[PDB]
């Protein structure tokens, strides 16, 4: 039922394209809301 | 006439009786369902010992 979102912004130096960055990172837990709500699909906003 | 409309109103005057002085009614219904519980009574605390 819980639903949990992890996060952790970090500044990379990096170039854009295809350069997923090669390190560590562990995502903090932001919030847990406490829905009842199934979910299947999903898309983003822009 | 012969239609009488099912809106009837009230005659609150300051000066009737018990069972004629209008009462404010309010109810609480509890319900437990399949979400997680996010409404409850308060958790009171201690000191720090």
């Amino acid at each position: 039922g819980y639903f949990k979102i992890y996060s952790k912004h970090t500044p990379i130096i990096v170039r854009e394209p295809e350069d997923l960055p090669q390190g560590f990172s562990a995502l903090e837990p932001l919030v847990d809301l406490p829905i009842g709500i199934n979910i299947t699909r999903f898309q983003t906003l822009l | 006439f012969n239609c009488y409309f099912p809106l009837r109103s009230y005659s609150f005057r300051p000066t009737y009786g018990v069972g004629h002085q209008p009462y404010r009614v309010v109810v609480l219904s509890f319900e437990l369902l399949h979400a997680p519980a996010t409404v409850c009574g308060p958790k009171k605390s201690t000191n720090l010992v």
